[PDB]
DNA sequence: ATACCCCCCCTTCGGTGCTTTGCACCGAAGGGGGGG
């Protein structure tokens, strides 16, 4: 009852909506009149132009041009809770209030500007649906209503998202009770006819796609939808289920399944052997349901990371050994060019910021790399990274370097030089080393670039286990320099095996078109 | 009591809408027992739902300071006011200021929580607070009086800060004042005790007079590093190589800069590794290039209207470099920050101490801060750059994702 | 039933900026899970 309202406005320029009503419809009168009585809902004069659309289900009003010329509103959540983060607890009640929206008043000027004409005129003296703010309105308010509880004491832990009240203590069954009809009648005297005690849950629960008992958790329990043929929108939703069951069955792979979406909702295409044959081992993955544990402060996260190939890795993150707190895989690739230890910083960057997200500290990893690797590795590259804390696992595929290029020149190596040209307004590559040996050819489809990663593929090709070469472009040394294993173009990959199989490549860089060193040869041909 | 001075935006935009990014236990733990203190003083007051505004805040430890500190991103809020600092008050900057002998820094900001500030713009000004797992929506508060490390503050608070200073402006002439948002720069051509004598001296006249603030660095003493070409007897095919390429890449800065008997000196395709002869014309091709490199740049010039922009590239070894400039290839400065006291410990923080004495140094000598150039990845750098960061104030960055590969500044 | 918002997950566009003409890159959208 004594709940202050909220002030409302729009957006400048223009008042309300102005949309014809509709009385008549599928009767739908007595029930918004009930409403009359306690004011809820009540009467209006004919003087109201900020007419609004009416709707009734079996009320979603609805509001399709009031929501786009309602004044913007920040965003009350961010995010949704996770059972990992929430600390051992013995006893819990949920509490989720009635619909959570006809017992907070709305704002007395705004009135005005929304209306249900079914002959008269019905202002909203609370919030309807369909309604901008109304989970922040309401959240602001049901936290005005909870803090001088918490404040007079704070051991019971409450949680809340949208209209529910998960409560929590460490207390015996009796004093919890007592505790939460105050709790009951504290909410009430604020105006809130919450659910009778008798209706209020007990453990198992059942919240977001999670049960939680009293010593583990888990998610609703899933299948794998199965068909003979598979169109599109099915391989979509196959994929979301698995990327929601990737939270707590370990290594889950769902990345090759991924790519048949490369080739497009209801067109329908066949399949692959791998695709059904991973979809069976999924299947039997999930076929036994794994159990998740609660927080305890008084240990600490030391999360593991391991590598399952072609750019995927997984993590788990836990307290205790073998009984994981939460699990999930990284595979997302940005850019074009990288190598194995520029994802696994990735994956590291991102478990740690996750971690930080939901449990408020960062876990000391746990990788499976040489110290002296990563050393060598920061100390060498020249963009600057960094990795939390972390110590040595052995466990394969073990990442580490793959090749390395050189750094100073060699001798006994022959030395070659590189150049390629197309047309600005269809290329070809042609070079000239220190003994006249040239490999000229043309190609479709390339241009500068391209012709100089086909020459520098060449003299790769045409080489011994030991050589320097001289390129005229700065393109492939950014290429090759950062150690790439995996490339969008085919061209790239070869020259990348081509350098895995020899022992010692240096290079060095010149001016292009300047006729300087072995450029007059190598730019005349091409 | 204490009036304000009403503060309006530039119409036609709109105000901050950052979302806050999340914060360790730790921050928010210090975060709350700070802005309750600050909301039961008048500080900060609550605010609804309908507040569409909203800025960040984490929770800092200052330097050798056994409590923690708070800072607001005010980024956004300074990108759409800076045409108030650009027209209603703005302070000339000291062009002896380089020219000092030392100076000290000093938190003067405490004096910005004593003064009112406007009521239409004291809505911008909301910060979000966050919460452990999301279990509770963000406790958005809002800045009653003027805030700490917002531009347009000293703005408003110049006039007061000159009614203070006017006495010690006047019985000491010599000292240089300059204010940078919350911190005051006291410049002297005094000793160490003598320098120490005054700046303690100051304090207290500070403290005389109701004002409280809780190092040393030297302008005149900061020299540019000109680049040199390296040197020795015996020369390489590669080495001379690289050295006509450096000459390619270096003509771009210098205009005076030429290649012509070295490129056409080498014209076989020869083996990298063997010795190759010099000749004499190639000697004094050298010593004139190494002439023109020692010198600065003939013809640079610096112009207020635009932005500082400054890159940093890492040389390795616990070393990087920064480059400030405005128009591309006239560098306005260089410089090498070099410490191997953090290498073991951090890399990150490196980039942060350094970005941190850029800053600093281009306060003191050109007056605004540098946009920044960062060799570090977006996500990797907001994870951790507040966990080593210890200044008042935000400089701008930026992350160029092209590799400059180039580093000829130091092979 | 057909409209309404939050984190996560992917794939596929557009635009940026030369690294200037392909290319590497990143942000915004379009579906998926969870639902509210
Ligand atoms: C089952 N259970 C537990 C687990 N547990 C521990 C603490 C709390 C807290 F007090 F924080 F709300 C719980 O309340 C919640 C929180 C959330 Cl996100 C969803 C739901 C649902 N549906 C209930 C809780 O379920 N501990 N002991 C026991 O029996």
């Amino acid at each position: 009852s004594p709940i202050e309202t909220v002030p409302v406005k729009l957006k400048p320029g223009m008042d309300g909506p102005k949309v014809k009503q509709w009385p008549l419809t599928e009767a739908l009168v007595e029930i918004c009149t009930e409403m009359e009585k306690e004011g809820k809902i009540s009467k209006i004069g004919p003087e109201n132009p900020y007419n609004t659309p009416v709707f009734a289900c079996k009320k979603l009003v609805d509001f399709r041009e009031l929501n786009k010329r309602t004044q913007d509103f920040w965003e009350v959540q961010l995010g949704i809770p996770h059972p990992a983060g929430l600390k051992k607890k013995k006893s819990v009640t949920v509490l989720d209030v009635g619909d959570a929206y006809f017992s907070v008043p709305l704002d007395e000027d705004f009135r005005k500007y929304t209306a249900f004409t079914i002959p008269i005129r019905y202002q909203y003296n609370v919030l309807p649906q369909g309604w901008k703010g109304s989970p922040a309105i309401f959240q602001s308010s049901m936290t005005k209503i909870l803090e001088p509880f918490k404040k007079q004491n704070p051991d019971i832990v409450i949680y809340q998202y949208i209209d529910d009240l998960y409560v929590g203590s460490d207390l015996e069954i009796g004093q919890h009770r007592t505790k939460i009809e105050e709790l009951r009648q504290h909410l009430l005297r604020w105006g809130l006819t919450t659910p009778d005690k008798k209706h209020q849950k007990e453990p198992p629960f059942l919240w977001m796609g999670y049960e939680l008992h009293p010593d583990k958790w888990t998610v609703q329990p899933i299948v794998l939808p199965e068909k003979d043929s598979w169109t599109v929108n099915d391989i979509q939703k196959l994929v979301g289920k698995l990327n929601w069951a990737s939270q707590i069955y370990p290594g889950i792979k769902v990345r090759q399944l991924s790519k048949l979406l490369r080739g497009t909702l209801t067109e329908v295409i066949p399949l692959t052997e791998e695709a059904e044959l991973e979809l069976a081992e999924n299947r039997e993955i999930l076929k036994e349901p794994v159990h998740g544990v609660y927080y305890d402060p008084s240990k600490d996260l030391i999360a593991e990371i391991q590598k399952q190939g072609q750019g995927q890795w997984t993590y788990q993150i836990y307290q205790e050994p073998f009984k994981n707190l939460k699990t999930g895989k990284y595979a997302r690739m940005r850019g074009a060019h990288t190598n194995d230890v520029k994802q696994l910083t990735e994956a590291v960057q991102k478990i740690t910021t996750e971690s930080i997200v939901i449990w408020g500290k960062t876990p000391k990893f746990k990788l499976p790399i040489q110290k002296e690797t990563w050393e060598t590795w920061w100390t060498e590259y020249w963009q600057a990274t960094w990795i939390p804390e972390w110590e040595f696992v052995n466990t394969p595929p073990l990442v580490k370097l793959w090749y390395q290029l050189e750094k100073e020149p060699i001798v006994g190596a022959e030395t070659f030089y590189v150049d390629g040209a197309a047309n600005r307004e269809l290329g070809k590559a042609g070079y000239v080393t220190n003994k006249g040996r040239q490999k000229v050819v043309p190609l479709t489809n390339t241009t500068n670039q391209k012709t100089e990663l086909q020459a520098i593929y060449l003299a790769l090709q045409d080489s011994g286990l030991e050589v320097n070469i001289v390129t005229n472009s700065q393109y492939a040394l950014g290429i090759i320099q950062a150690q790439p294993d995996k490339s969008e173009s085919e061209l790239v990959n070869q020259i990348i095996e081509q350098l895995i199989k020899k022992e010692k490549v240096y290079l060095a860089w010149v001016p292009a078109h300047k006729g300087i060193g072995g450029n007059e040869q190598v730019d005349k041909l091409v | 009591p204490i009036e304000t001075v009403p503060v309006k935006l530039k119409p036609g935009m709109d105000g901050p809408k950052v979302k806050q990014w999340p914060l360790t236990e730790e921050k928010i733990k210090a975060l709350v027992e700070i802005c309750t203190e600050m909301e039961k003083e008048g500080k900060i007051s609550k605010i609804g739902p309908e507040n569409p505004y909203n800025t960040p805040v984490f929770a800092i430890k200052k330097k050798d300071s056994t409590k923690w500190r708070k800072l607001v991103d005010f980024r956004e809020l300074n990108k759409r006011t800076q045409d108030f600092w650009e027209v209603q008050l703005g302070i000339p900057h000291p062009a002896g200021l380089k020219k000092k002998k030392s100076v000290t820094v000093l938190d003067v900001g405490d004096a910005y929580f004593s003064v009112p500030l406007d009521e239409d713009f004291r809505k911008y000004t909301a910060f979000t607070i966050p919460s452990i797992n999301n279990k509770t929506p963000g406790i958005r508060y809002q800045y009653n009086v003027l805030p700490q490390g917002w531009k347009g503050s000293p703005a408003i608070f110049q006039s007061s800060m000159t009614k203070i200073l006017e006495p010690f402006k006047k019985q000491n002439p010599d000292i240089v004042i300059y204010q940078y948002m919350d911190d005051l720069y006291v410049g002297s051509d005094l000793e160490i005790g003598q320098h120490r004598t005054k700046i303690e001296e100051l304090r207290q006249h500070l403290l005389r007079w109701g004002l409280t603030t809780p190092y040393e660095l030297h302008p005149d003493k900061w020299t540019v590093q000109p680049i040199v070409l390296p040197e020795k007897d015996s020369w390489t095919v590669n080495d001379i190589q690289k050295l006509v390429g450096k000459l390619n890449w270096a003509s771009q800065i210098y205009p005076g800069i030429k290649v012509r008997q070295l490129s056409k000196l080498l014209r076989g395709t020869k083996a990298l590794t063997e010795v190759i002869p010099l000749t004499e014309e190639a000697e004094l091709e050298l010593a004139e290039n190494r002439e023109i490199l020692k010198e600065p740049v003939h013809g640079v010039y610096y112009d207020p209207s635009k932005d500082l922009i400054a890159e940093i590239q890492k040389q390795g070894q616990g070393q990087w470099t920064y480059q400030i400039y405005q128009e591309p290839f006239k560098n306005l400065k260089t410089g090498k920050y070099a410490r191997m006291r953090g290498a073991h410990t951090n890399d990150v923080k490196q980039l942060t101490e350094a970005v941190q004495k850029i800053t600093t140094e281009s306060i003191v000598i050109w007056g605004k801060t540098p946009k920044f150039k960062l060799p570090i990845q977006k996500e990797t750098w907001e994870t951790w750059w507040t966990e080593y960061w210890q200044a008042t104030w935000i400089p701008e960055w930026e992350f160029v994702n092209t590799p400059p590969l180039v580093k000829l500044w130091y092979q």
